[PDB]
RNA sequence: AAAGGUUUGGUCCUGGCCUUAUAAUUAAUUAGAGGUAAAAUUACACAUGCAAACCUCCAUAGACCGGUGUAAAAUCCCUUAAACAUU
């Protein structure tokens, strides 16, 4: 069997890459934190040159895109039950191995219960001890109160999404259900709303689109990027849904005409188009600007 | 304004600034320079910039220098082993004296990193104590466990005056 | 001991926008023309522990309680705003506006809510995920084998279990303590009998 | 340093002290002499224990 | 057999090593016997009650 | 203080603040304070419930392995909590204390049966 | 004197006399003699460019020479001959402030 | 603490030992679980005492021990 | 230190003193309640009570914990060897 693209293939985050963009102004956008006074140095164009492409290559490690993954699957293994102490302890203990050297997704985390059986540490009860002793800067003991519908709708008015999915990461492990809940909220308010370009040049653009390739839904992101004269980004969005549905019809029309470039976008309209009729509107007055202009 | 001549010479960051660290073998390292010269600049310059910064990282190597007692600078290591290395660094920069250093007698990045990660073993965050060895000096400052009782009192039923006094009352 | 009643107890937010706020406070913040009273040139470094005792108004009452219109809520972000620095995102202690020691914690506190519902903005840091891998086929996370115990039912060990002794033991030691002897007991419950209520 | 004086007494004192101790050894027959009527040992004045009785 | 955690942490590592048994671990006693508790012990390390009278 | 003789232990050091108490599970030589010197510390104990109901312990598994093959005893109360972790057997006085309770409330139940059979005869005294 | 020019954010020392004339001397001075980012690209005839630590690596050009910019890079020397205050690195020496250093006062 | 050298208390003279009363039935079942215990606490131990030995003796003279000494003097 | 007051008929320089900040002890005046931490004139003399036992005898423990700051420029850091009144 043809295997499924995978988020990390290295075909996949090329385009994903791509699509994204870079922008030194946006990911060197200044943060307000304490400040220092700046540093000044007299260069050459050579040497500017030289500078700017030292900052290009940390904007591409800024830019690194966070995992992508499926909803872990509950921990409900029992290694023990000691019914000999029921009835003797009123409160569950839990217990945590908090040898150094040891990855945090394979340590021993167990709970010996009142009723006495000794079970694993379910995935909740994982994540929030780990924090109690191997504290990582960002992350809160208790989930943070801003992850709730009404505070998140909160920061989407404000147009703060790069922050409910940079506080999702800090928080969050990639494959929680808390995780996925709150990056597929907030990539679903883009699409009704048409903000995509909020994710651009952010390392939370791949995801949103992943997330659309997936479900089915690209057609906003096609629309919008045709709107902004980023009709290469659109040809391999495309191609990213020709890569993760083969057998789909678009796909399938693409491989009988050998479409190439603006004829891979016509033909999803066609064929798998939630809403074809825009999409060549938009792709036909973008030409039309195009030659009439030039 | 500070006293001397390249008063930077004299701060924590420029003797922190050296790469040369020894190889445990290297014991002594005399220096023999003269003072008057044109051959010999970059020797004056090695004692005059350098010699600081070596000493800093290798404060148990013995740096002994001698003025004027042969026509030529050099540099004599001497190992634990016995073993005596000899260099001359006439008509050299006093930078390419350092990587010269550096190469034959220095420890490699590698090595280093790995002794200082070493030196930390010992530390552990989730270990509770005073402010000098640990983040935390008490289970009370952890977000959900039951707070200090000097900042929020607790319940009355989890005090002992209050437990006595229903055995007391019993 | 009758302290003045704001109209905008509920909504503390319009009064910001009011006409009222704009002719006494212009587009400055609220502590701008305040200034405290103090010997010497260094001030202390805390501020009076509160303006307001009892209904009464201390003599140079700091720019919260000058204003019983001004409000403290979380709700009220824009007077929260010109307590923290716009470029650095820091709460100025209460000696850099003049604020009581009572109104600055209760500011402090404004402020953290209102960041934690979204209502006011900082900055967020960008973070690395937690694990370099995220495998979840360890036995730690995964599913131990079953012990042969436990699927019998039995205890883990056999001593765990009531063993009643041998009656030529029991004897033995009737014998080694004898007159120091207590009812001898037999088998404990097979499990524990519910709490008597 | 070199105030650091020596201490000839204590010296004196712990040698004198061990000898005695070996000069003046109990034997088995008082150490372990015993009181019936009381059961305890005149020697240290220690009672036995009430399951040795 | 090895306590109920101790159990589980080995045959953990034998995942992760690559090693695939459904062995049970087990803990040998034969080489740490224990003697009755009234055993006669060694006298010539015994203590000696010192001279000085009470 | 210049000890002599003694043996390296495994115990409970006291910590916390009054009517909230503490634990930090430590290696120290046995002769020393219960919350003075100490070798190395292996983890944490929180004998009170936090907000979720659950006693909070730590245990460093892999020092504490270390310092056990080194010759290390092991307090009686350190010994209670290896078992309930399942690190360690259960101990003996653990499983008697148990079978203790069990006894004296079949004793309660029963009694309080023969106080509602007692009851039930003022019931039939009406 | 800062307010009434229109600077906000500065640090200053006045250190020997205090006379007040001589300080409003010096002060206007020193103020009215200093070197623009835009004046140091024409003199040196290459770019300024500016790095602040909020905005990571990212290169910041304040001023580029009015002319012909150069092609020879300014010298950088190994170790700088400047004359450097030891009020100033006493503090990275890890010697202790006053007491009355960076104390908390009012908004100025 | 009282020190060797310190008087003992006039008030406790008079007291002799009260050993505590046997259960037969308990006393047994609980002497056996403390040998069975004692004897795997015994085993646990010994396993822990040799991987301490184990460990130190890899790093003394491991296969990497070896080859590092070796290289640095090549 | 972001400094200020104070030499002169006056100005400038030099220079000391003092003021503004912070904390502990005691004293004056004054105070409701609760939670917490800490308790401290004196190596001066000490009334009384207690602070080390345990346990089938032998042994083990009372060498610890707790207290004070006596003496001493006394130490810190590091190297070597050796035992250990131990496990
Ligand atoms: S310091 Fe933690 S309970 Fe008080
Ligand atoms: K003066
Ligand atoms: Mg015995
Ligand atoms: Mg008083
Ligand atoms: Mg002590
Ligand atoms: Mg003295
Ligand atoms: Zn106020």
């Amino acid at each position: 069997e043809v295997k499924k693209p995978a988020f990390m293939d290295e075909e996949v985050q090329r385009i994903l890459t791509k699509i994204t963009g870079l922008d030194l102004q946006k990911t060197f956008r200044p943060a307000i934190q304490p400040l220092k006074p700046p540093t000044y140095k007299l260069m050459t164009q050579a040497q500017l040159e030289e500078a700017t492409r030292l900052a290009v290559e940390a904007a591409k490690v800024r830019l690194k895109m966070p995992p992508v993954l499926e909803e872990r699957k509950p921990i409900n293994d029992v290694l023990a039950e000691d019914k000999i102490l029921e009835g003797t302890e009123t409160n569950k203990y839990v217990f945590t191995d908090i040898s150094y050297n040891i990855p945090h997704r394979e340590r021993f985390i167990v709970v010996r219960e009142p009723s006495g059986t000794l079970r694993k540490a379910s995935w909740e009860e994982r994540d929030r001890v780990i924090q109690i002793y191997f504290p990582k800067e960002g992350r809160r003991v208790l989930p943070p109160v801003i992850f709730k519908d009404e505070n998140l709708k909160t920061m989407y008015s404000q147009d703060r999404h790069a922050d409910v999915l940079n506080l999702c990461v800090a928080q969050f492990e990639p494959d929680s259900a808390e995780y996925i809940k709150v990056h597929h909220q907030t990539y679903e308010d883009i699409d009704r709303h048409g903000k995509y370009e909020l994710l651009r040049s952010t390392r939370h653009f791949g995801g949103m689109a992943w997330y659309f390739v997936n479900k089915k839904k690209i057609d906003g992101l096609l629309i919008d990027q045709i709107q902004r004269d980023l009709v290469d980004d659109a040809t391999s969005l495309v191609q990213l849904y020709h890569m993760l549905h083969p057998d789909g019809q678009s796909a399938q029309e693409a491989k009988e005409q050998a479409a190439e470039g603006v004829d891979l976008i016509k033909v999803f309209a066609k064929t798998e188009a939630q809403r074809g009729a825009y999409i060549e509107l938009a792709l036909q007055t973008y030409q039309e600007i195009v030659t009439s202009h030039s | 304004p500070m006293k001397g001549r390249f008063p930077i010479r004299r701060t924590l960051q420029y003797l922190g600034r050296g790469d040369v660290v020894f190889k445990e073998s290297v014991k002594i390292m005399t220096v023999n320079y003269n003072t008057y010269g044109e051959l010999g600049e970059g020797a004056r310059k090695f004692v005059f910039f350098n010699i600081p910064q070596i000493q800093y990282k290798n404060p148990w190597v013995q740096i002994m220098m001698f003025k004027n007692m042969t026509p030529s600078p050099f540099l004599r290591f001497y190992l634990d082993s016995g073993e005596q290395v000899l260099v001359d660094v006439e008509t050299k920069s006093n930078k390419e004296i350092m990587e010269h250093i550096k190469k034959i007698l220095g420890k490699k990045e590698e090595t280093l990193r790995e002794e200082e990660l070493e030196k930390q073993q010992r530390f552990h965050p989730g270990n509770f104590g005073p402010r000098k060895y640990c983040l935390r000096e008490c289970m009370c400052e952890v977000e959900g466990q039951v707070p200090c009782p000097g900042l929020v009192p607790l319940p009355k039923e989890m005090t002992g005056k209050y437990k006595a006094a229903l055995k007391a009352s019993t | 001991s009758s302290l003045p009643v704001s109209p905008y107890e509920s909504e503390p937010w319009k009064y910001l926008d009011s006409e009222e706020y704009h002719n006494r406070y212009g587009s400055r913040p609220v502590w701008a023309d305040y200034r405290r009273n103090h010997k010497g040139g260094v001030p202390p470094q805390r501020t009076r522990k509160t303006c307001i005792r009892n209904n009464k108004v201390a003599g140079n009452p700091c720019p919260i309680c000058r204003d019983h219109k001004l409000h403290v809520d979380f709700r009220n972000v824009k007077l929260l705003e010109q307590f923290v620095c716009a470029h650095t995102g820091i709460i100025f202690h209460a000696p850099y506006t003049g604020v009581c020691m009572k109104q600055h914690k209760k500011l402090t506190q404004a402020i953290q809510k209102a960041r934690e519902c979204g209502l006011l903005s900082y900055y967020v840091p960008q973070v690395e995920p937690r694990d370099a891998d995220f495998g979840t086929v360890h036995g730690a996370v995964s599913v131990t084998p079953p012990a042969p115990t436990l699927l019998s039912g039995e205890p883990w060990y056999p001593w765990y279990s009531w063993q009643q002794p041998p009656e030529r033991e029991l004897s033995r030691l009737r014998r080694l303590y004898q007159g120091n002897l207590l009812e001898e007991s037999g088998p404990p419950p097979e499990s524990m009998p519910e709490m008597p209520t | 340093r070199k105030k650091v004086r020596p201490r000839l007494i204590a010296e004196l004192a712990r040698r004198v002290r061990a000898l005695r101790e070996q000069r003046n050894q109990p034997r088995d027959s008082q150490l372990y002499a015993l009181d019936y009527e009381t059961l305890t040992r005149p020697h240290s004045g220690r009672r036995l224990p009430v399951r040795a009785w | 057999p090895y306590p109920p955690l101790l159990r589980a942490m080995i045959l953990a590592e034998r995942q992760k090593n690559g090693d695939t048994s459904v062995q049970e671990p087990l803990l040998n006693l034969e080489r740490t016997r224990m003697r009755p508790w009234d055993y006669p012990a060694k006298q010539e390390t015994k203590g000696r009650a010192k001279g000085t009278p009470v | 203080k210049a000890y002599h003789g003694g043996h390296l232990t495994i115990r409970l050091a006291l910590g916390g603040c009054t009517n909230r108490p503490f634990y930090r599970i430590v290696a120290a030589h046995n002769k020393c304070p219960r919350d003075g010197r100490f070798v190395e510390q292996l983890g944490s104990y929180d004998p009170l419930p936090n907000s979720h109901g659950e006693k909070l312990v730590a245990l460093n598994l892999d020092r504490i392995r270390h310092w056990i093959g080194c010759g290390a005893h092991l307090s009686k109360p350190m010994e209670k909590l290896l078992g309930l972790s399942g690190f360690f057997p259960l101990h003996p006085m653990m499983i008697t204390n148990a079978e203790r309770l069990r006894r004296r409330r079949a004793r309660e139940v029963l009694l309080a049966s023969q106080k509602a059979e007692s009851e039930a005869k003022e019931t039939e005294a009406s | 004197i800062c307010r009434l020019i229109g600077i906000k954010d500065m640090y200053a020392r006045v250190t020997g006399s205090m006379n007040m004339l001589n300080l409003t001397r010096g002060l206007f001075h020193g103020l009215a003699r200093q070197e623009t980012h835009q004046h140091l690209a024409d003199k040196k005839g290459l770019h300024v460019v500016e790095f602040r630590e909020e905005c990571g690596p990212l290169p910041i050009v304040v001023a580029s020479p009015h002319g012909a910019l150069s092609k020879e890079p300014e010298p950088e020397p190994e170790v700088p001959d400047t004359k450097l205050d030891w009020q100033d690195v006493k503090a990275m020496q890890g010697l202790k402030r006053s007491v009355w250093f960076n104390l908390k006062r009012p908004a100025t | 603490r009282k020190t060797r050298h310190d008087p003992p208390a006039k008030s406790k003279v008079g007291r002799v030992q009260t050993p505590p009363a046997v259960d037969p039935a308990e006393f047994f079942v609980l002497t056996e679980r403390y040998r069975q215990y004692r004897e795997t606490v015994r085993a646990l131990r010994l396993e822990f005492t040799l991987e301490v030995r184990r460990k130190l003796h890899e790093a003394r003279a491991g296969v990497l021990a070896e080859r590092k000494a070796q290289q640095a003097i090549t």
